[PDB]
């Protein structure tokens, strides 16, 4: 075919793998921040359920 | 950290019933019909407001 094919295919492969590197490191820092502080969707550890509390009138006022 | 507020002795000085429990069980059914308005207001305050200090009167 020629040299242009190899050259430009190499360029494509290079941008692909560079972007992958970028995203892997980004994922590392993202997981770090999400775990150190639960601001994000991940590492949101469970809490007690709210809907199983009874809010009705009790037997004593100062419940 | 925050001090508790409490009423004074004279904010509780009251003419008490000084009446026993059988004398009172006997007249329960009439004290539930007469003197129901005040009693139910006191109940509503005591359960709506969860503080005794907000309902002495």
């Amino acid at each position: 075919d020629g040299p242009e094919k190899n050259y430009e295919k190499t360029l494509a492969i290079l941008q692909i793998e560079s972007e992958k590197a970028e995203l892997r490191l980004k994922e590392q820092e993202v997981r770090r921040l999400m775990r150190a502080r639960g601001d994000g969707p991940w590492y949101q550890f469970p809490t007690p359920e709210k809907e199983f509390i009874d809010h009705s009138p009790k037997a004593t006022p100062d419940n | 950290p925050g001090i508790v507020e409490l009423p004074t002795l004279e904010e509780l000085k009251v003419e008490e019933v000084k009446v026993s429990s059988a004398v009172l069980k006997a007249a329960a059914h009439h004290y539930g019909a007469q003197c129901d308005k005040t009693n139910k207001e006191f109940m509503l305050c005591r359960w709506e407001e969860k503080d005794p200090r907000r309902c002495l009167k």
